[PDB]
Formats: structure tokens, sequence, C-alpha cells
């Protein structure tokens, strides 16, 4: 469902 | 200061499809 | 949004996503009320009943969204949270009485055009908007029905309902911090907020200033766009002096 987001935000 | 005027609404005077309808309810 | 349209690109450029890190998922609404905080439903951080109680680190928000799934690279923004703040009064234990929270933000974030703070009404402006009739308007990225989800933002405008008119609809105890709205039956015209929409803004456009205001912030319901029933958003104005408060001691 969701697109992964950039790593450096989790 | 700005708060409430949108970037590509108020600030470019466009209005959006179906903002009228909420001033037309405003009627008091 | 049950009965809503596509929003516009930048329509609602306050709109605020809350995002859960892990799983990732859509938590709730929010909205952007200055470069470094953010509006939502106490509801959507605490809320024992459902083993519901936020950390800061369980979190994320994200600004300046349009679609629901994508990232939408260089156009929104994700902002990690320093503090929630929960009203004290918070009434979760019974109505949701005072359904409203605060979240700081690490950083400011940058506005643009597809980011962009709503005002927060004074005394006069709510008193000259918030009257049966006048219409509000509600975004999110919830349910398309209650028993399915949006590719992108909904909208949808839905007027003000009289006081004894939102009593006489539900069993619920309804407070002074609390107002409903939506279409009544055979009025011809639906629409309502659902899951996944609680925590956005109720706006409206003073026709004095030409202003968008937050008068309301997406609280409960008893399901979605049934005739008799009605949304229910947590009154903002009635609450302004805890935000405020909020504001001046940890801005
Ligand atoms: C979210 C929602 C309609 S729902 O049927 O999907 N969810 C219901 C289920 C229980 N509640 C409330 C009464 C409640 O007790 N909750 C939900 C929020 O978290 C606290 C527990 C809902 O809002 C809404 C419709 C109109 C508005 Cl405004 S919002
Ligand atoms: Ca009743
Ligand atoms: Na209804």
């Amino acid at each position: 469902d969701f697109e992964e987001i950039p790593e450096e935000y989790l | 200061a700005d708060c409430g005027l949108r970037p590509l609404f108020e600030k470019k005077s466009l209005e959006d499809k179906t903002e009228r309808e909420l001033l037309e309810s405003y009627i008091d | 949004i049950v009965e809503g349209s596509d929003a516009e690109i930048g329509m609602s450029p306050w709109q605020v996503m809350l995002f859960r890190k892990s799983p990732q998922e859509l938590l709730c609404g929010a909205s952007l009320i200055s470069d470094r905080w953010v509006l939502t439903a106490a509801h959507c951080l605490l809320y024992p009943p459902w083993d519901k109680n936020f950390t800061e680190n369980d979190l994320l928000v994200r600004i300046g969204k349009h679609s629901r799934t994508r990232y939408e690279r260089n156009i929104e923004k994700i902002s990690m949270l320093e503090k929630i703040y929960i009203h004290p009064r918070y009434n979760w234990r019974e109505n949701l009485d005072r359904d409203i929270a605060l979240m700081k933000l690490k950083k400011p974030v940058a506005f643009s055009d597809y980011i962009h703070p709503v005002c927060l009404p004074d005394r006069e402006t709510a008193a000259s908007l918030l009257q049966a009739g006048y219409k509000g308007r509600v975004t999110g990225w919830g349910n398309l029905k209650e028993t399915g989800q949006p590719s992108v933002l909904q909208v949808v405008n839905l007027p003000i309902v009289e006081r004894p008119v939102c009593k006489d609809s539900t069993r619920i105890r309804i407070t002074d911090n609390m107002f409903c709205a939506g279409y009544k039956p055979d009025e011809g015209k639906r629409g309502d907020a659902c899951e996944g929409d609680s925590g956005g803004p109720f706006v409206m456009k003073s026709p004095f200033n030409n202003r968008w205001y937050q008068m309301g912030i997406v609280s409960w319901g008893e399901g979605c766009d049934r005739d008799g029933k009605y949304g229910f958003y947590t009154h903002v104005f009635r609450l302004k002096k805890w935000i405020q408060k909020v504001i001046d001691q940890f801005g």
C-alpha cells in the first residue's frame, strides 16, 4: 500500500 | 502573519472549485 | 471522507498526515498551525480503551501531501516529533470531551506552495462563523465508506448543525467543546468524515478577511455518512486558552 519513505526519517 | 492565505489560491487571487459554496452559506 | 471529491493541488496546504513508523500506516489527520506546531485530536495519540498511547518516537508527520500512499519526492516534508501535549482534561473515559492535542516538531518545516499554516480563530471570528447552516470544509485520507481508500486527499463541504439536532441524533452526552456538522436526511446532499480522517481540520473561509480558519478538529461519529447522524468536531476556539498556554510555555 504505502511507498517506503527515505530511511533517514526512520 | 500570513496564516490561512494559500500560496496557490489566495496569494495568487485564484479560487478553488467549491469555496464559493462556503461563502454562499454565510448568510447572516 | 465519504461522498467527497479529490482535493485540488495546494487546496489544503495545512493538511498533515500522522504516520506510524512501523508498521508504516496512516494514523490520523492533523493540521499545521505554525512552522513548529501541529494540531490534532487527542484520541489520535491517547486512547486507553483500544490500547493506544503513542510516544514521540512512534510517529512522524507528513506535510504537503496529496497522494495518500505515494512518497511525494520534492513536495512533501517528513518531520519528527519533539514533544506531544494532550489536553489535561481530555475525557477519553466517556465521550472524548476536549479531544485536542499539540505536537511540537523537532525542526521548523519550510513553507512552500504545498505547505502553509491555517489560522486559529479569535472570539469574534468564532462568534460570526459558528452558526447553524454555515458550511465548513473537512479534508482527509480516511475511508471512502463506512464498510475503500482514496488515491488522493479528499474534500467535503458540510453545514454546521443546530445544537438541539446534534444532541437529538445521539445517546452520547454532547458538550460545549463539541459541535456537529452534516446534511439532514432527504436534504439531497450527503458527506462526512470517516475512519482515518479524525484529527484533521474543519475549516471556514472568513468572508471578512478572506483567510482560512480552523474551527474544528474531526473528533467522532457513529458510523460514517449515516442518515440522521452527524460528525462531531472539537470546538477549537473553546480550547484556545490551553492552545496558547502550551505554545507560550513550550514554544
Ligand atoms: C471516524 C468516524 C467514524 S467511524 O465510524 O469510522 N469511527 C467511530 C468508531 C468509534 N468512534 C468514536 C465515537 C470513538 O469512541 N472513538 C474513535 C476515535 O478514537 C477514540 C474512540 C468513531 O468515531 C467519524 C465520522 C464523522 C466524524 Cl467527524 S469522525
Ligand atoms: Ca440525545
Ligand atoms: Na449523516
